[PDB]
RNA sequence: AGGCUUGUAGCUCAGGUGGUUAGAGCGCACCCCUGAUAAGGGUGAGGUCGGUGGUUCAAGUCCACUCAGGCCU
């Protein structure tokens, strides 16, 4: 079996996705997004409401755009990072669907 | 002479109002917020409860256990009071406490879940609470219960074919669950028997996944703010042979949508009540369905959403 | 084959409920919560407006005015949202947030006075209003309209009538205007011909107002907490020859009353209808009421009374 | 003169057998996020792949000649 080594973008893809869910998979982004779906937000500081709801959007296009870079890889690390990538997304989608019915 | 035994069977006979400055004159809105709960939810909280009394599972003795964080809990808070049961709802951390002191005055037991794993930490909290004994708890499973459009089926379907004497031509709903969908359209189109009832699919732009499962892709959810729809997958109440189109619609849309039923129709209105009309709307600027009448469901009223977004200043 | 034109001809025809667990299965509920404003008020709110077309004076360019923030602002909110006049509502500064964002969202105007005088300052405004413009402006007058008791003889007594089969024996209303009660008095004792009815009248022991005018005592109202009823004076709408009985129900009595039908019949009440399922319970403890069909409106429901002392079980 | 070796986004650069047209880091515009900065994510503008031809079903990649720059000369 040939293993391959990795591009410039599938090494991106991997700094990406963990970074990602590093700082945008926290509970609290979880806390924030759940309560953006049930009306009432979290305010700023000054005037205003957060929006965790954009930001969850824009966590879970990055996170398949850097899982469907990473399919028909070969090298283990890769499929870890998709594994890890993956794993984020069943975490969000898990805590969303069902919610509000 | 009708006396009503108790509150749960006085449910249905909705108004089906025409909608005179929103559209042409050719909406036609059935308020479903005109139940004892003030939801759609109030026929399948009675019918899963009736269909659990009638196959004989629910016995005195027996307790309810469900996972909801919308308008089924209350729909099941009401008919287990009103039929002398008792209910454990399960559910997450991040919802009001103004839904949580009217579940709870309703006579609900509440148990509320770790709020990062959200609403499968809630079904898992029901699952363990029915399998600690089960022959002492009931799961009602309202994704997959045929109560939930058996009920479509023998109440509102004839309510729409009797209100528009068989002259409904377009139903449009949106799809939580899918009973009220699958219902209506069983009734009109194979009960009945008018097959060129075209029925649409209301679903968030954010999470279109009826359109994602009739296309081929994958289903991929996302958040969206119109509440009542959207659940991310495709349940077993949804049929999508039925399905003869689907309409995707944005959050302001939706939330500007009921603001105008609101302001201009005298109709309180959800945001799930805007997405359906503002379908409809969508659906009237082509031309064919100029002369169409139009049948929409509204399914909930915005004082229950009154601390929400739908209301700015 | 019914299309309803608009939602204010959608009123009426409200379920009569039979309570199993409060009292001996005589209590029968009208449950007017499920009006299109969800409230007893949507029926006068919808006649006095009809009844403002058919005399000629609510013409196309005349503004509606009223001061008040409760169920009838509410209702004359939808209701001129539904048929496309302008309302006005004169309310003081002391009302909540949620309760304005919901008279906003129904296309209404609030005009605000201070929280000094209350009341009486929405009032005066509303006639310093009126009296700016007469040409365009237009009162309503809930507590001196015969509109008001004209529907519930239209609407509400025929129901009753109707679903009990002519088997009604005793009918407790709240009386806040003493429109419901002078209705359906006045449809079964007087076009039906039962004087055998037995009218009762709920208010408050704050404020035993009814009590003191049939009593012959001198009016002297009190603050309390039971909203809908207890206006404070006898209104030129109540009727005191249609009223039999006054049964004077405590706050706490209403709010745990409400509280118990709400958990033990599934019926979302409010504070007046608790003090009028409590006065049905009171007027049972009597040997000669034990088997008397027993008719009471429930007017409202705890959607509205949500951050009020109704729901202080935490 | 000969033998070699470079040229790809605004700059520095990878590109595995000829296969998504084309990618990364820094730089730019907009959105969320950090009170803010650093840290971090999303969308986009931006590419005669030095130039001319040939081969192949298909050329950044393989050849032939030129343009400009680096080594012994
Ligand atoms: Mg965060
Ligand atoms: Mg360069």
């Amino acid at each position: 079996k040939t293993v391959d080594k990795l591009n410039q973008k599938q090494e991106s893809a991997i700094k990406k996705i963990d970074n990602t869910i590093k700082n945008a998979l926290k509970d609290h982004d979880i806390i924030g997004t759940l309560k953006d779906m049930d009306g009432k937000p979290v305010p700023k500081e000054n005037g205003g409401y957060w929006d965790a709801m954009q930001e969850m959007q824009n966590t879970l296009r990055g996170l398949r755009n850097h899982a469907d870079t990473l399919k028909n890889v070969n090298n283990p690390e890769a499929q870890a990072a998709y594994g890890r990538a993956t794993d984020a997304i069943n975490k969000i989608e898990s805590a969303l669907k069902g919610y509000g019915i | 002479s009708k006396i009503f035994e108790d509150n749960s069977l006085t449910i249905g006979h909705t108004p089906l109002v025409r909608l005179n400055r929103i559209g042409n004159g050719r909406i036609l809105a059935k308020v479903e917020s005109r139940n004892p709960s003030f939801s759609v939810k109030c026929r399948i909280g009675a019918n899963m409860i009736w269909d659990a009394e009638k196959r004989g599972v629910l016995k005195p003795g027996v307790e309810l256990v469900e996972p909801t964080s919308g308008n089924t809990g209350i729909a099941l808070a009401y008919v287990a009071a009103a039929r002398g049961y008792k209910l454990t709802l399960t559910m997450p951390e991040t919802m009001s406490i103004e839904r949580r002191k009217l579940l709870k005055a309703l006579g609900a037991n509440l148990v509320l879940t770790e709020g990062a794993k959200g609403m499968k930490g809630a079904i898992q909290k029901a699952e363990e609470i029915v399998a600690s004994n089960p022959e002492k708890y009931l799961l009602l499973q309202q994704f997959s219960n045929p109560a939930n459009p058996e009920i479509h089926e023998k109440t509102t379907g004839p309510e729409i074919w009797e209100d528009t004497d068989g002259q409904v031509d377009v139903f449009i709903a949106g799809v939580g669950t899918g009973g009220t969908l699958t219902g209506v359209s069983r009734y009109i189109k194979g009960t009945k028997g008018k097959t060129d009832l075209i029925s649409v699919a209301v679903e968030p732009t954010d999470s279109p996944v009826i359109a994602q499962a009739l296309a081929g892709e994958e289903i991929k959810p996302g958040p969206h703010k119109i509440q009542g729809i959207g659940a991310g997958f495709i349940p077993a109440n949804l049929d999508l042979k039925l399905v003869d189109k689907v309409i995707g619609i944005t959050n302001e849309e939706a939330i500007s949508t009921a603001r105008r039923l609101m302001e201009e129709e005298g109709i309180l209105a959800g945001i799930s009540s805007g997405a359906a009309v503002a379908a409809a709307l969508k659906l009237q600027e082509d031309e064919s369905f100029t002369n169409k009448n139009i049948v929409v469901i509204l399914p909930s009223s915005g004082e229950r959403y009154l601390s929400t977004a739908l209301f700015a200043d």
